[PDB]
């Protein structure tokens, strides 16, 4: 429970910050 | 079960939805050309809230997009989601602004706003049980504050049951990216104040100030600044889209943060929000997430919480959590924090817990501040306002579309009229 | 001979000041905050030799 | 059609190439093209 | 969509004309032929597509005397033009604004007329009229003032800026000048929606310091102000992230009418063999536009009150960066804006670079035209005014006027009205006490 | 469970609470990395004393390391282990203190002060039962001195009944570094006095006494300094690791005025004279009571122990039987004396002060400030005669 | 970040930075073309140029100096030799006539045809500059140019930049040498004029150079490039703890704070150590005491006032190289016992010890290889020798009045030379009451 009561941030999250030229 | 009609109007709300509509379709599992490929089966049992079906089983979104300037709608359709709006939808004007609010609010604005609210009727009427509306704007310049107020007025008008949130860009003391700013963020609260119920304050100079902090990129740019107030809104209009614990909808967030009609401008947050070379050093569970969004740097709006009392606030969590602890924290952050609570208004934080996450996290939240604090923007504005028209200069083009004298001694005795209460609130 | 170009001493690139991003090559989204300076592997080496005075 | 995908496509390749120039922090705070500007001086030399 | 008309009046709106569309031709690709090679819809605002890929520009080139004419239908642009766009009188204006304005204008009018409303036909949405001549020659002080005199009455509605060639406040070229230049500010005054104005000795200043030409000439000079205007016009020709248009221009300077007055100045005027040296960040193109060497008229912005400023990115520009450099203005004591507009500033960003002609300017990947409205117009207005009363003090060359046929008073009251203008900016440019 | 948080001010301050995390990481166990790699379970068994959890078992030390110069915390960043401290802990200022006073405690010292009060509490909130603040500083130059007492001022307005230790470096007899030292140890030692609980002084003359009479060392350096300095907090501090602090302050100040102390680490033996070492209780508390092996540059056998603590060793790793000496004498009353004269020598003709009266401080402020560092003498004389 | 701003007046001036940039591009790692070599450059990160060099593109690393001149050919050498793709030729500034050794001249009349442009620059550099450490300002006590620029300089420099530290590398006129007879005029003027706009004003005289390169570099036929690049050593020493990193590093702020008592006070002496010449160097291993003990003795000072007609208020010792602390701890330990080296009465903690891990650099040249040296500058009032002796000249100059139309032709006044006489002998009687021992 503990194991998924940790959150570790995954690639997802930090692909979706600077994507655009705007 | 529920609907949202999605609005963006001008460029700034156009270029943010351009962004809400991307990261909620990688929430919900559609591609750009329009069908659903996703992986798990909840992420079509409420997909009928901001998409209206289509045929070969493909969704598009119940949005309406609104300009004055065929130049933002072409951005729009070549980004990246941008073939799945509905062409009809694309409603536009072969005109200019100009960053006036009278040309947005008495002139060509008011031409197209007849064609506007056709589709508004078409998207609203394609429904069985609607919720509200949300249009997001921006409060400095034309077109997201004038045509954005009239389109409120009218819609408020013709639908008085269904709730209004306005994702608004407010002016930011630091940088200003236009010179009447506030002559159009003044003549746009007084048109916001008694129509809307939920308003979100967003300072340009506040997202920035994240970015550069909290979040640590490099280049903080307008696609990031926007898709940080996306994150926002899908983590505000989650316990309605996917199933949770003590789901809150819009309505009960709008009726336990609103205690008196007027006073509901609010000051947006969102909290799982970490540089990736700190990743690694950080904890995030019940208390981090509590503790940076109670945090007085999370803020999107530059209205400094530790100046003014809060008088409610709402967090939205996702990701499935314990209950317990969620309780056991709001009971320690008002305990701890006991002269930024107004004494009137007892166990003032609502709390609504979403089991499914945003992409990319296991563990989230979504603040909703309504505070006292809100009064240094309109006294702000209303500074500008009162210096810019005293020698009642930039104004010929008002005068010239139509607007009256009067008027804007009226915005402006409103906006202080708006500043009176906020102020008998936080002293009681 | 004249001179050797010793690089273990100066001060590299600042990880926490002038954080404007126009001082590291290369698209970087992101803050170099993992302590990496380019003289760590020219120092680390000292470290290794350093010894500690309690029962060496 | 294909006009359509003609023109979304140069979107796309402009929207990609300002990335990779704008993402760039030193070149796009401080940089020019100095095979250019060599050009430039060799044609002002020979003006 | 976003179309645009060119009117260029007299030599120096000839000789700015093909700078300019030499400019255009170049940014876009339009041969001199009139043949895009590559084969979008960016030539809308200055070039017209007639059918099998034919580019013509949309311009109306007028002058009373030939061979400055002449040398454009026999040069590189012959085929470029349309032969019928370039209209030529038969009797040179003579440095007077009354040949230029009530007996030769009259055999010309109608047909320049004939052509703009021609060109305006050919046009769906109209963004504005550029006006390019000089306060000194009689065609470009009075065919110039019977031109927005007729467009006017004829297309109210429309935007129009000038950009005009004001007299130096040293050197200049002619005795006639400050006569012309009086009588012109004021029929102009009331007729263009905002009017820049670029000064020679000034140009001249900028070529000698920062180009090192030692020896600049009318070439250089066009072509500055050639780069000018194409970064003004800029954001309704190519996309960018804070598209302003014509309007908006006309908008985010003006606080009142009377004053449409902005100086304009270009950052990186730099010249190739010293741009090895500095870094051009966003920040040294806003100080170095704000810095008061590298103004397009001899004015000390100092001595002075800034009343707004409207700056134009061209290039990879990041608002971050943008706003950084506002906040490095907005500390400085030395530049001291106005007590009545706190957010004095307008930002617009185009994504397209400027190219470069093969010539005197760098290639740089960042570029700002400034836009300043500011109190220390007032100088450059006096200084004229008053060559202006010592020569009208005893009458010199007043009968050249009264015998081409333009009434006496005409003097007197278009002094009078300058001096009402300066009197308007000191009453605006003072603090408020009340 | 009980928490310390580290606070280190100065790039004295830093650099010793850096070779501190050193030493605490090598003896519960963690790699520079941040990952637990030991061999025993009770190493774990109490960790959340120093060590805050993160996600994946990485155990960040709960340290703020402030410092007014923005390079000396780089450096902290380059050490060796400086990949384990959180980056937003690294609060810093873009200016220098200068070896000033109120350059750390009447300008950007009080503009950065909101700061790193802001980063304590942040701390401070996630925890459980906070027992005391352990602040690293050097008594002497600008930041340790003018922003680490304002430092100690407001956590003691803040926090009420949380021990403060603060291990500061006073100036030396024979040695002097600087030369405003005098001026910032008798502006600091009166905020020193009324706000922390625990002063443990630590003199390098008297470090370079050990490291050079009894540990026969040739070259000894700054690190080999702060390793002598952070064995002795680790000493300290491994009671609730593996008598309290509260305990200790209890039992060691009698009166709550006098509570300088005299600290020292003593299984110490050269690497020439290890191998004929006999290592036991009667030799460890020999080793302890003689004073060469005295931290704090004032002879204990001018003066009367008023009390003394030994906290035996878990042994730390390396040794096998380690003593911890803390002392309250009368023999600090020589450490006071000796920069007292230094003080009223360069303030009599009223030099090095302009660049105090410039930030905002008056004549008085000195002038009170030694009055009351000379009413901390006579209950420092009284119990040396009864 | 923590950059420093260099400004060189006069052709004193001008050729002091020909020799110190000589010495920074040559340790800094950058070529005489301005690119730095891939394999200097740690990955791109040697950040330890920021102080001095600035980078821009195409990776030019264009010096943070401006080398002002009332008159040309002097800057001309400079943009047509080895280092003319260094500096950027806006930096250099130079007008077209000299001021002739007149501080009317430098300071009244040929001022105004470069003051603003210089100024101007100034604020160009200090633009692209986050923390702006201070001003380094070059010159001489001699020319006219150096005199009275300088001072102009200083007025415009502390109105503008009222917050920000100067120091000044001066060359005071010598003894016995001297280069021009209004000398003495010039330096009485320029030392008025600049002791309120001056924060930290170290002095450098020639004999004493002299005779330092006669006697420990045992080359008999030096010039100005030799004396000069001393003056290069001392500055890269001086700013060396904010370049490199070290085991006790030091500030511009620090050095003021721990160098100057009253406000007033603001002359030390700049000493050097290790100054042996090759085939005299490998003999003796130069310990941190030996190195001490070069600094501290009464001949390698380096202007002509001798230490023991006076007494020290306080001394920086600079360490480079491999420095031990404790070691230099017990060095001055030792100077603090000798006896000839005395000290003031109410200062007796009167060191500041700063310590800088990186060697120094050697240059083609006299200066020989070593791993420790030391950079001593001494706060005494032995320096007083030297005032006073100017002081005897400026009298007999003044008593009747040798080239005094000169300066009041071209702009000044006659009693600026009673306000700066009645300054200076302000500041000799300010020496006797700081030099005095406490008797209250
Ligand atoms: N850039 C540029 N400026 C010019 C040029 N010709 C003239 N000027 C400036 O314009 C001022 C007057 O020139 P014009 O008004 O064009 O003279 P004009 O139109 O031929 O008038 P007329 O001789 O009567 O026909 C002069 O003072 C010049 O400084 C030119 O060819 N290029
Ligand atoms: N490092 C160094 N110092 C110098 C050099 N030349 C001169 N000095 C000192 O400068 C003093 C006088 O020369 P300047 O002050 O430069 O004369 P100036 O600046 O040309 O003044 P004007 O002749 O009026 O233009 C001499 O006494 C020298 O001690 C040099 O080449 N290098
Ligand atoms: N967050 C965000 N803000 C934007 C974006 N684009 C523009 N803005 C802000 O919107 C403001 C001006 O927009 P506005 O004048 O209202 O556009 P208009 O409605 O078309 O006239 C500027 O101050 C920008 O800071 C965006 O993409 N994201
Ligand atoms: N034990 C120990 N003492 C140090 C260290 N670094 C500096 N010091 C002492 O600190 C004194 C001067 O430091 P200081 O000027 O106060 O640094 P600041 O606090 O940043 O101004 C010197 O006398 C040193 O003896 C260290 O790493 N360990």
């Amino acid at each position: 429970m503990k194991e998924i009561y940790t959150n570790q941030p995954t690639e997802d999250y930090f692909t979706q910050f600077n994507t655009r030229s705007r | 079960m529920r609907e949202i009609v999605h609005l963006q109007a001008g460029q700034c709300g156009n270029q943010i939805g351009a962004k809400f509509w991307e990261v909620i379709s990688d929430e919900h599992g559609i591609d750009p050309t329009g069908t659903y490929h996703g992986d798990s089966d909840l992420q079509l049992e409420r997909i009928n809230v901001y998409y209206n079906e289509a045929t070969g089983g493909k969704y598009v979104p119940r949005a309406v997009l609104v300009d004055l300037e065929p130049g933002t709608m072409d951005s729009v359709r070549s980004g990246p989601f941008g073939q799945i709006f509905r062409p009809d939808n694309f409603v536009f004007g072969q005109s200019g602004a100009g960053n006036n609010w009278a040309k947005g609010h008495y002139t060509e604005g008011a031409e197209l706003v007849d064609s506007v609210l056709d589709v508004v009727r078409k998207e609203a009427e394609s429904c069985d049980c609607l919720q509200g509306f949300q249009l997001t704007h921006s409060l400095g310049g034309g077109t997201g504050s004038g045509m954005g107020t009239l389109l409120i007025s009218k819609i408020r008008e013709e639908y008085p049951d269904r709730i209004m949130n306005t994702f608004s860009v407010v002016p930011s003391p630091k940088v200003s990216d236009t010179v009447v700013e506030p002559y159009n963020a003044t003549l746009s609260v007084h048109q916001l104040v008694e129509n809307t119920d939920e308003t979100y304050c967003i300072d340009n100079e506040a997202l920035y100030d994240i970015c550069f902090r909290t979040l640590k990129l490099t280049t903080p740019t307008y696609g990031d600044l926007n898709h940080l107030v996306s994150a926002t809104m899908s983590g505000v209009t989650t316990c309605l889209r996917f199933p949770g614990q003590l789901n809150a909808d819009l309505r009960k967030l709008a009726v336990n943060m609103v205690p008196f009609p007027r006073l509901h401008f609010f000051m947006p947050g969102f909290a799982p929000l970490t540089s990736r070379g700190s990743q690694q050093y950080r904890a995030l569970t019940v208390p981090e997430l509590t503790q940076q969004m109670f945090d007085a740097k999370n803020m999107m709006a530059a209205c400094d919480p530790r100046h003014g009392r809060y008088l409610t606030v709402a967090a939205v969590f996702r990701g499935r959590m314990s209950m317990k602890e969620v309780d056991e924290q709001m009971l320690n952050v008002q305990n701890k924090n006991s002269s930024y609570f107004v004494e009137w208004i007892p166990n003032n934080v609502k709390t609504a817990v979403c089991d499914i996450p945003p992409r990319g996290l296991k563990m989230s939240a979504t603040f909703i501040g309504n505070s006292t604090a809100i009064q240094e923007l309109f006294k702000r504005i209303s500074e500008q306002f009162t210096a810019m028209f005293r020698r009642k200069a930039f104004l010929h083009w008002y005068t010239g579309e139509g607007m009256d004298e009067m008027e804007f001694t009226e915005a402006e005795s409103n906006m202080n009229d708006l500043g009176n209460p906020v102020v008998t609130r936080g002293a009681c | 001979q004249d001179d050797d170009y010793s690089v273990v001493h100066r001060k590299c690139r600042s990880q926490f000041t002038d954080l404007n991003g126009s001082k590291r090559f290369g698209i970087n989204t992101w803050h170099d905050e993992s302590g990496i300076y380019a003289n760590s592997y020219l120092k680390r080496k000292l470290y290794s030799l350093t010894t500690s005075p309690i029962a060496p | 059609d294909l006009e359509e995908d003609f023109g979304q496509a140069k979107k796309r390749h402009a929207e990609l190439c300002r990335q990779k120039r704008i993402f760039n922090a030193r070149n796009r705070i401080f940089g020019g093209d100095i095979d250019a500007w060599n050009v430039q001086v060799c044609d002002q030399k020979i003006r | 969509q976003r179309e645009c008309i060119s009117v260029h009046v007299g030599q120096a709106g000839v000789q700015i004309g093909n700078a300019c569309w030499e400019l255009y031709c170049l940014e876009h690709g339009i041969q001199p032929d009139g043949q895009m090679p590559s084969d979008d819809d960016s030539f809308n605002t200055f070039f017209s597509e007639t059918g099998a890929g034919k580019h013509v520009p949309r311009a109306v080139f007028v002058d009373l005397e030939p061979t400055v004419i002449d040398e454009v239908r026999t040069g590189t642009y012959r085929q470029l033009f349309h032969p019928e766009q370039l209209i030529t009188g038969k009797e040179d204006a003579a440095n007077n604004y009354a040949r230029g304005h009530y007996t030769i204008g009259k055999e010309l009018i109608d047909l320049v007329l004939d052509r703009i409303r021609k060109l305006a036909d050919q046009c769906t949405g109209l963004q504005g009229f550029l006006i390019f001549h000089s306060f000194g020659g009689g065609t470009g002080s009075g065919f110039t003032s019977l031109l927005m005199e007729r467009l006017s009455v004829d297309y109210g509605k429309k935007s129009k800026l000038e950009f005009s060639i004001y007299p130096a406040p040293q050197v200049s070229t002619a005795v006639v000048e400050p006569y012309n230049s009086i009588l012109t500010t004021h029929t102009t005054l009331e007729h263009s929606d905002c009017a820049f104005m670029v000064d020679n000795e000034a140009i001249y200043d900028i070529c000698r310091r920062n180009l090192d030409i030692e020896r600049p000439t009318y070439t250089n000079l066009n072509r500055l102000i050639s780069q000018i205007v194409s970064s003004i016009t800029a954001s309704l020709r190519f996309d960018g992230a804070l598209n302003v248009d014509l309007t908006e221009f006309q908008t985010n300077l003006v606080p009142y009418p009377r004053i449409h007055f902005p100086l304009a100045t270009y950052a990186p005027v730099i010249s190739a063999e010293k741009a090895y040296h500095e870094q051009l960040s966003v920040a040294e193109i806003t100080n170095a536009c704000f810095e008061p060497a590298n103004q397009m008229v001899k004015c000390d912005p100092r001595h002075g009150k800034y009343m707004a400023c409207c700056l134009l990115y061209r290039g990879d520009v990041v608002p971050k960066d943008v706003n950084a450099a506002i906040a490095a203005i907005k500390t400085k004591r030395s530049i001291q804006f106005v007590d009545w507009c706190p957010t004095g500033f307008k930002v617009g960003i185009n994504y397209q670079p400027p190219t470069v002609v093969p010539g005197d300017l760098a290639k740089v990947q960042r570029a700002v035209c400034m836009l300043s409205n500011t109190t220390a117009i007032a100088e450059a207005w006096a200084r004229l005014d008053h060559k202006f009363d010592l020569m009208y003090a005893k009458r010199a060359f007043v009968h050249w006027y009264v015998g081409e046929g333009m009434e006496e008073g005409e003097f007197s009251e278009a002094r009078e009205d300058m001096a009402a203008l300066e009197k308007d900016y000191e009453e605006v440019g003072m603090d408020s006490v009340e």
